[PDB]
């Protein structure tokens, strides 16, 4: 039940904008 | 005569005694400082060598038509020339560069700049390559078939542009080592692209093989660009995979993704012929494929996030028709090929009718083969007129569809059987539905 249209399964960033989510390093 | 040497030797110390004034500033002045330094060589076969002069003159007249400079050399040589020539050239050259907008950035520096400014950055140097191949690399070789009258021009040419191919060289290195970001694929593409000129160009322009050298490097640095790019695709592919969100598009509006991505493959196809000799239907194909593949994958996953399977259709046909125009509506359609488009409309066909059927059939229950299907209606209106379907034709055909089924067969049932809702007011209140906002009736 994530709070963001964008979520890593690696690290565990997310974010409703798709350009800082395809461009987020994983950490 | 040696008096005639004399004269010739008196006016070049006089000259000699004043480096302030140039010698190519004075009509007649200028023709009588020659006719000194050819006997100079002629007496040969002090010094006299007045070559610092000569030397300094050339400099202050590439600085600031090339006519006095095709004579300077003829009696320089009669090594020094080289060496001063190239130095001129490679200076003037770092100049037009710089205001070109070419920076060399260290590593830390690329490192830590925002996108937009290394974007700009980027945009200037595609540009200034360009600029140096289509303009500078020729007209640095017209300069010195004028200018030298020996074949060293080969020598010349070379030295002339290594200061000014390593400028943009280093640029290269830059992004060839900044880490992989999605953003940066189509200006990488732009720099490779634009790159790759230099080698046809220096090819054209080098008759010798000590061009080799400097061809050498170019394809190094290409190489390493061609690596940046795979890589760059890859990490699109890997960040692609790695999203699991399970936060549902509320109304069941198109997902950001597939606005995202689908316009990042759009704008590949315009790198169709670099990113199919770099990738080893064409070998974009194959990937283009492979990534809306996965895009299908998850967005599949996403429609599962609903309780109501009906609204899981709705974010289906929506977001499946989204990619299907964008790939109709570009050169992907032809990649891709029709077959494939084909597939895409039947699954669309196939989630309206499952619409259809899953949240109209209970409604057409409470008709028989006292009876309230008020609550089924209110309910359906109550929020799948909250809901989206964005496309204006396919939202027609939804409506007309529903209201052809349950329009009729309500005024049979109704006409036959009767106390709330005429036929009249679910004609209207079925077309409130889709708009992305609770409807005015209740
Ligand atoms: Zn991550």
């Amino acid at each position: 039940s994530d709070t963001t249209y964008h979520k890593c399964s690696k690290c565990g960033y997310g974010s409703d904008d798709s350009d800082a989510y395809f461009n987020h390093k994983c950490n | 005569s040696a008096a005639a040497f004399d004269a010739a030797e008196q006016l070049i110390q006089v000259w000699d005694g004043t480096p302030e004034a140039l010698v190519f500033e004075a009509t007649e002045d200028e023709v009588a400082e020659y006719l000194s330094a050819v006997d100079v060589a002629i007496e040969h076969l002090a010094m006299a060598r007045l070559e610092e002069e000569l030397r300094h003159l050339m400099v202050r007249h590439a600085v600031p038509t090339a006519r006095g400079g095709p004579l300077v050399n003829p009696f320089e040589d009669q090594r020094e020339l080289a060496d001063a020539y190239c130095g001129i050239r490679r200076d003037l050259l770092d100049e037009y560069l710089s205001a070109l907008g070419v920076e060399r950035l260290s590593i830390d520096e690329v490192q830590r700049i925002e996108w937009k400014h290394l974007n700009d950055k980027m945009k200037k140097w595609v540009q200034a390559v360009k600029t140096v191949v289509r303009v500078l690399l020729a007209g640095e070789r017209r300069l010195c078939d004028q200018v030298l009258s020996v074949s060293l021009r080969e020598e010349c040419f070379i030295e002339s542009t290594k200061g000014c191919i390593m400028q943009i060289l280093s640029f290269g290195d830059a992004v060839a080592v900044c880490p992989r970001s999605p953003e940066k694929l189509s200006r990488i593409l732009d720099m490779y692209e634009a790159l790759a000129e230099v080698i046809p160009e220096m090819k054209d322009l080098c008759l010798g093989s000590s061009g080799d050298g400097v061809i050498s490097d170019v394809q190094a640095n290409l190489d390493r660009l061609g690596d940046a790019i795979r890589g760059t695709l890859f990490e699109f592919g890997k960040v692609l995979q790695l999203e699991s969100s399970r936060r549902a598009m509320t109304a069941g509006e198109i997902h950001p993704m597939t606005r995202y991505v689908m316009n990042y493959l759009r704008l590949l196809v315009v790198y169709s012929d670099t990113l199919d000799a770099l990738l080893d239907m064409t070998p974009l194909g194959k990937r283009l494929l492979k990534l809306i593949s996965y895009l299908e994958a998850n967005l599949e996953e996403k429609s599962k996030l609903y309780e109501d399977s009906a609204l899981e259709c709705i974010f289906s046909m929506n977001n499946l028709l989204y990619i299907v125009q964008k790939v109709r509506d570009s050169e992907l359609g032809k990649i891709l090929g029709d077959h494939w488009v084909k597939r895409r409309n039947g699954k669309i066909r196939q989630y309206s009718k499952s619409y259809l059927r899953i949240s109209w059939m209970k409604v057409l229950s409470f008709l028989k083969d006292f009876k309230n299907f008020n609550l089924a209606f209110e309910e359906i209106y109550r929020n799948q007129t909250t809901w989206k379907v964005p496309d204006p034709q396919l939202r027609e055909e939804l409506k007309i569809s529903i209201s052809e089924n349950v329009i009729p067969a309500y005024r049979a049932f109704l006409g036959r059987y009767g106390i709330k809702y005429t036929p009249e007011d679910l004609e209207s209140q079925l077309s409130d539905l889709f708009e992305g906002a609770p409807g005015p009736a209740n």
